[PDB]
């Protein structure tokens, strides 16, 4: 019972963990998103030069 | 039957008669030679061992 | 150029001061500390970046120019990376574990040596050689002050 | 013979201490000097009780409540809780540290 | 797992604690705590010199 | 023992069913991070020019 208390919290942790993640996916997104904006930007300004 | 159970060995196939309390659990083959024993999930001698 | 001719004059012979191929050429490896020397305070990065992600050897065996020069200067000159003081005094703050100003010099040291871009141990023991006291302890504001303004 | 060594060295009994107990265990103002990077804003920049600062703290990084307990001086958390977060306070210093 | 890696963590403990370290070689006539002592040694002469 | 095995049971699912949609967010971020490598590139090529 011992050992499957420590498996089962370990689970758990797990599980909160993906959860976390799964909730910053949306900025995540959203930060990559205005950084390659960023870039095209920086693209187009180096061409020009 | 309570308190004994037959198991098959795998070395030999044979059908032995063993005590519920001498079978020891066994670890996933995911968990084949961790660095941390810690991180095992069934924690007892014959999986240390 | 978009740069001040009179200190291009001043970089031609900062340049030339790094002689070892005999002539007016240097060698990429080089290239990063005459950068430092000039003034500039390029990350290892953009050194690799500037000189277009060259090989580890390639790094001991291809050369600059004078004239392929001036413009990397020109490039890390205008746009960097580099924080500031009051950025840096933060973040050695995150070591000092006390709130007097100070952080342990071994803690210093193992910082540089392990974290981001690493450094020699020979190197940080000349960054931390001269800042001991009787604990151990730098005090961070200084150094971080005394580094960035040498 | 290996067994018995690890029956009479208590190799079993040190690793089910290290699983079912809390080995790290971190009085509340070094746990706020260490780790505030990880959430500035969790704590009103005021004065606080370190206590109350340790839990605010604890919070704002949403550990699970299993993984650690506070005493009277102390935050104690479960093993690998404290490698994690110095894995994550050295990623937000590997930048200004570059 | 190493006895250079308890080594270099008992180093760094007592660097960041300032708390005083032992290492402990427990076992058997002949389990080798004379080697790893040795180990020790050399570690630290190295590490720390 | 046996309400944990079935909690374990039910938790097990129940982080497979996060761990679906991680394996979408990872292939849809891995095609993001693709396009702004991809603008970084262009962006440096015009730099060196
Ligand atoms: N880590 C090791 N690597 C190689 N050989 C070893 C190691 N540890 C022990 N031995 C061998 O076993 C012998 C006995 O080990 P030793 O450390 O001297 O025992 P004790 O712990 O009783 O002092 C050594 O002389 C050596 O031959
Ligand atoms: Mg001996």
């Amino acid at each position: 019972l011992d050992d499957l208390l420590v498996d089962l919290d370990h689970q758990r942790q797990s599980a909160c963990n993906l959860e976390k993640k799964q909730k910053k996916f949306d900025q995540l997104l959203a930060e990559e998103k205005t950084i390659s904006a960023k870039y095209a930007e920086e693209r187009d300004r180096a061409e020009a030069e | 039957v309570g308190e004994e159970a037959i198991v098959e060995l795998v070395e030999n196939g044979k059908k032995v008669k063993v005590n519920k309390d001498d079978i020891q659990k066994m670890n996933p083959p995911k968990f084949s030679k961790v660095e941390d024993m810690a991180e095992l999930t069934c924690l007892n001698e014959a999986s240390v061992l | 150029c978009d740069f001040s001719e009179e200190q291009t004059a001043e970089f031609k012979e900062a340049f030339q001061l790094f002689d070892r191929t005999g002539d007016g050429k240097i060698l990429y490896s080089q290239c990063g500390d005459v950068m430092r020397a000039l003034g500039q305070n390029p990350t290892n990065a953009e050194v690799m970046k500037v000189l277009g992600n060259p090989k580890s050897d390639e790094m001991n065996l291809k050369t600059l120019k004078f004239e392929q020069f001036l413009p990397m200067m020109q490039t890390i000159a205008k746009n960097k990376d580099q924080g500031c003081f009051e950025d840096y005094v933060e973040g050695l703050r995150v070591f000092d574990k006390e709130g007097n100003g100070t952080v342990m010099g071994a803690e210093i040291r193992h910082v540089l040596v392990t974290l981001g871009e690493k450094m020699t141990e020979e190197e940080v023991e000349q960054l931390v050689a001269g800042h001991e006291d009787s604990n151990g302890c730098i005090n961070y504001e200084e150094l971080v002050r005394m580094v960035l303004s040498g | 013979l290996v067994l018995d060594q690890l029956r009479c060295n208590g190799v079993l009994e040190g690793i089910r201490i290290c699983r079912q107990g809390f080995p790290n265990r971190v009085v509340f103002q070094e746990f706020r000097q260490r780790y505030e990077i990880l959430t500035p804003n969790s704590i009103p920049k005021g004065f606080m009780d370190g206590k109350q600062a340790c839990v605010l703290m604890i919070k704002a990084l949403e550990l699970d409540s299993n993984l650690y307990r506070i005493g009277q001086s102390k935050v104690f958390f479960r093993a690998g809780v404290l490698a994690h977060l110095e894995e994550e306070r050295d990623l937000k210093i590997t930048d200004v540290i570059i | 797992p190493h006895i250079y890696a308890i080594t270099d963590t008992a180093y760094r403990s007592m660097m960041q604690d300032r708390e005083d370290q032992s290492i402990l070689c427990t076992g058997e006539s002949g389990a080798g705590k004379t080697e790893n002592t040795k180990k020790v040694i050399q570690y630290l002469a190295y590490v720390a010199s």
